[PDB]
RNA sequence: ACUCGUGAGAGACUGCCGGGGUCAACUCGGAGGAAGGUGGGGAUGACGUCAAGUCAUCAUGCCCCUUAUGUCCAGGGCUUCACACAUGCUACAAUGGCCGGUACAAAGGGCUGCGAUGCCGUGAGGUGGAGCGAAUCCUUUCAAAGCCGGUCUCAGUUCGGAUCGGGGUCUGCAACUCGACCCCGUGAAGUCGGAGUCGCUAGUAAUCGCAGAUCAGCAACGCUGCGGUGAAUACGUUCCCG
């Protein structure tokens, strides 16, 4: 219908970066089923605590985690007891032994990914969606420093049993525009009616900064 | 010219002349041709009868022909439909035997077209 | 490129062994595809047997040829109201020369010598002397042309 | 043009079979080999899956390989 | 994709002609890659979201 | 002779690393060929997008692997250190031949 | 000396020049002998022919790529840029005929859904 | 030194001259220039449509099975065939076939992989392992159409290869139902195709080989790409289609 490319897959060349970072001849299969189940590892727990990056350097065999996240202090409970946990069991089901870095983003309202967690599980709530979106934004629209967004709710909104998807917005967020620097993220509520999917784009600005 | 039994025709070259027989093509022609002597270019009307002989009882003595191949062939397709073979039930059905497809193409085995 | 007017269109050489656009343009509409060296060898092959079968340069032949299938009218397909009306229209010299190369070479192709060469070389000579049927092909054309001329008013 | 197939089990069976004279009706599953003619004369139960249907193998069988003297499919047409 | 299936893949096979690739994300069977091991929509989908190290979009 | 040659995905980290690879064994002090472009290689696959029929209107994704050589005469283990001692990016693989 | 790279469609040619009478080497051949075709005969040798010096300077050229009429309009791009490199008085010559101007068409990319490069599939809409 | 390989940079902006322009945008010509006016091609699909597609990639609300609608294996089927459609490939020949000699590519692929010289075969291939994780070694120094030469003389043929018989090789536990390839024979329809209809505007159409992914093997004539040789025509919006 929007036929709509993910915009964060179609800057991955120009501005944004990969999120997983190797080299691999004849390994590569294997880096990816363990990048596939460290990934898989780090949706449930760190879902709960406010994840929005998952990246993964790999150097000569150690391996290196990181995440980028919205509160040091759920990632890390008491200090080794809810870190040194995941990290474990991440030393256990990679074959190999795990440097999990952590780190907090300066603002969460403004990660595309963290707007469509705080969204969706607001839509999980029982809230009013429209509402909730409206509330999506006005923090982010802000705040920071951030000069789009637009926010897109699929799904039997409100427990109805037409899809209807909405479509709000604020400002400037060009796709077609290649320097645009758009952070984008879809997070799906969990309703008992089902799953509404919300999708976020935020433009933060011009900047190339080649 | 005569030959094997093959009537030849007037004007052919020798490499063309022998395969009109059932047991020859173009490499047999090749081959019996450098065997015997005979000059491929030759035509049927510059044709020698003692080529005739000498190409005659080579192809008779170490090659086989019209009533060998054909009578000879044709008691192999009855051996495999005497005994009961599923390509045995291919000649029988007339179908193709290779276990090719038979949905829309195989036309060559089934014959000329009636439609339903 | 039609629909925004006249479009631009590419320069062609000249012929290396004869000299003449109309050779050359000969060689273009001769080339059944792939094989440009090849229909090289057809029209300069043809054209060194009219040169045989007349003993002058043949280019002149060719020209004659040319000049004696040429046509100068063409019908029209054009439809008002209900009844379909064959329109004769003035041609334009590069329609006239297309017109009178592609008859010559499709009616060459259908004529029966035995290679191309000798086609090609008996069509030259005999839309030279008046004889082939493309020639007839031109008086059929402008017999279409004038058994329609009171269409052609429309000014179209 | 090596080594021939076999079928194992088959070749287990049949050399019982004609070791002691008895020749017996056998619910074979082996669609695969007539290997040796030391298989000719026994009746072979053969399996296209869904019943056994009785073959007996005469000198001619050697070189078909064993299941499709027991046709798979039915068609009829009308 | 069931995880009979799934499950099974992965064990030694009985054959060697019995293993086969079947993606590793999702366990579809038809249209697997060797160099990735993903099947083409885990491949696109992952591929969009940069999660393989520089396998991008093309355009030439 | 010790010929280092390194392949990676950026073309920018892999010519700040054979950056780091000249002012490392230039600073040490020694014979050394500067970086030399090989070519290439790229991985194009083509990718139905659809979870379902629609062969026509495909994808597909390259794969660019920039391949630079940088080629050590006359080695001295003080050079030799510095090799295994730091490596910056990561994303780069060396080969050492 | 003077050196020229001339370069067509996927060829790529290199003709360099000294003075003498008439002498064409190619890759250890004649140009009447790699060029069996006669018409490329002219294509090649048209630069020479404007700027008439066809028998005062001759061309010593080493090529790659193509086929053969890719090296043909090559090796006329690369006399024709040589003939700059001989005398700058001779190029508004050349360029007023119609040469020194390499042609950028190129074999364009096949897309995905169709035959070749622009060629649909025959569809029959019932 | 020339290429070439890959990094950085210059370069096309109606910028410069002539005319129309309301002295506005913009358009017609000229110069310089490798290129002239979005230079060529990509990637890039707005708000929405069609209850279009997919609960079989995945995820999933609800309903159903839980002694089976789970699961394990052998054999069979997904390849059946009086038919009808659809997309392709090989053709119907002399711009051609067959034999001999000879010249030019681009891109790619390679670890329990790619595998050379040599030897055994007619040939698939066998024996053997040089050498390479590869601008190096191997895919032969890479092609085929091309060019030079000979033969065939318009014919159901030296066209055409379907089909069928015999004889093999390789892959695999296993080529019967159901693999490809080679050798010998066999040698059908087919003489340019009714109504209708499709593609394409320049390196395009047309034709010629090459590589790749999937893959032990292959139904590959498919798909995705690479290059070789390379046309005709566009008067113009009346008509059909959007």
């Amino acid at each position: 219908m929007g036929q709509k490319i993910n915009p964060h897959g179609f800057r991955l060349g120009i501005t944004t970066e990969w999120k997983s970072r190797w080299y691999a001849d004849k390994q590569y299969k294997d880096y990816v089923k363990e990048d596939v189940a460290i990934r898989k590892l780090l949706a449930t727990g760190l879902e709960r605590a406010g994840i929005a990056d998952v990246e993964i350097e790999r150097t000569r065999d150690r391996v290196r985690v990181d995440i980028h996240t919205a509160r040091p202090g759920i990632v890390i409970g008491r200090r080794g007891t809810e870190a040194d946990r995941i990290r474990a069991d991440l030393e256990k089901l990679t074959g190999k032994q795990v440097q999990l870095n952590i780190l907090e983003v300066k603002n969460p309202e403004s990660q595309a990914q963290l707007v469509a967690q705080g969204v969706a599980e607001q839509l999980s709530n029982r809230v009013a969606f429209r509402r909730a979106m409206r509330k999506a934004i006005q923090s982010a629209m802000r705040q920071p420093n951030v000069k789009g967004i637009r926010v897109q709710c699929s799904g039997r909104l409100g427990g109805a049993e037409m899809s209807r998807s909405e479509f709000y917005r604020e400002g400037r967020v060009p796709l077609h525009t290649l320097r645009a620097d758009i952070d984008y993220g879809l997070y799906e509520a969990k309703t008992t009616f089902g799953r509404i999917g919300v999708k976020v784009w935020i433009y933060k600005g011009d900047i190339v900064g080649g | 010219a005569r030959l094997v039994g093959v009537d030849l025709p007037r004007d052919k070259r020798m490499e063309i002349a022998l395969t009109y027989i059932y047991g020859i093509g173009r490499t047999r022609s090749n081959e019996i041709l450098a065997a015997t002597g005979i000059d491929k270019n030759m035509r049927t009307k510059d044709l020698t009868d003692d080529q005739v002989t000498v190409l005659r009882d080579y192809i008779e003595g170490n090659l086989k022909v019209e009533g060998d191949l054909r009578r000879e062939v044709q008691a192999d397709i009855r051996r495999k439909i005497e005994i009961g073979c599923y390509q045995g039930l291919r000649h029988r059905r007339g179908l193709p035997v290779r276990g090719q497809r038979t949905k829309t193409n195989a036309r060559t085995r089934k014959g000329p077209k009636r439609t339903i | 490129m039609p629909r925004k007017g006249p479009a631009p269109k590419r320069p062609l050489v000249n012929d290396p062994v004869y000299g003449s656009q109309l050779v050359t343009q000969l060689v273009n509409k001769v080339l059944l595809e792939g094989k440009k060296s090849l229909a090289e060898r057809i029209v300069y092959g043809a054209l060194e047997q009219a040169r045989e079968k007349t003993g002058t340069d043949p280019v002149v032949t060719l020209k004659r040829a040319l000049d004696n299938v040429k046509p100068a009218l063409e019908v029209r397909s054009r439809r008002v109201g209900g009844a379909t009306y064959q329109v004769p229209v003035e041609v334009r010299p590069d329609r006239s020369t297309t017109l009178a190369l592609r008859w010559l070479v499709n009616f060459s192709r259908q004529r029966r010598e035995k290679t191309m060469v000798e086609r090609l070389a008996n069509e030259i000579l005999d839309a030279s002397n008046g004889l082939g049927a493309s020639v007839k092909r031109r008086e059929d054309t402008h017999k279409m042309a004038e058994a329609n001329r009171a269409f052609a008013h429309y000014r179209w | 043009k090596k080594g021939p197939f076999v079928d194992d089990h088959l070749l287990k069976k049949v050399d019982v079979q004609n070791e002691k004279n008895t020749k017996q009706v056998i619910k074979t599953w082996s669609r695969r080999s007539t290997i040796i003619p030391d298989f000719i004369g026994h009746t072979f139960a053969v399996h296209d899956g869904r019943k056994h249907v009785p073959v007996f193998v005469t000198e001619a069988m050697v070189g078909h390989k064993l299941g499709e003297f027991a046709p798979t499919r039915t068609f009829k047409g009308h | 994709a069931k995880k009979a299936l799934v499950h099974k893949a992965n064990k030694k096979p009985k054959f060697a002609v019995r293993a086969y690739t079947r993606c590793n994300k999702c366990g579809r069977p038809h249209s697997v890659y060797r160099k990735f091991g993903l099947c083409r929509i885990c491949l696109r989908e992952m591929a969009h979201a940069g999660e393989l190290p520089g396998v991008q979009k093309s355009s030439w | 002779k010790i010929r280092i040659r390194l392949k990676a995905y950026d073309h920018e980290a892999i010519d700040a690393s054979a950056r780091k690879i000249v002012e490392t064994v230039t600073r040490t002090g020694a014979s050394v060929v500067g970086p030399v472009p090989l070519p290439t290689e790229k991985n194009v696959y083509c990718v139905i997008r659809s979870p379902h029929k629609y062969k026509d209107s495909r994808e597909h994704f390259e794969m660019r692997t920039h391949k630079r050589l940088i080629d050590i005469l006359d080695p001295t283990p003080k050079t030799v250190d510095a090799l295994m001692r730091i490596d910056l990016p990561a994303s780069v693989d060396v080969n050492i031949q | 000396p003077i050196q020229t790279v001339g370069r067509r469609k996927e060829a790529v040619v290199r003709v360099r020049l000294v003075p003498g009478t008439g002498q064409f080497n190619l890759d250890g051949r004649t140009l009447e002998n790699y060029f069996p075709n006669k018409v490329h005969q002219q294509l090649i040798k048209a630069p020479l022919v404007t700027v008439d010096r066809v028998d005062q300077f001759d061309i010593y050229a080493h090529l790659d790529g193509g086929g053969p009429s890719g090296q043909a309009g090559a090796l006329r791009l690369a006399i024709a840029r040589a003939l700059i490199l001989v005398q700058p008085e001779d190029r508004p010559a050349l360029k007023k005929a119609g040469f020194l101007t390499r042609d950028p068409r190129a074999i364009e990319r096949k897309k995905y859904g169709l035959k070749k490069a622009r060629k649909a599939p025959q569809y029959s809409k019932r």
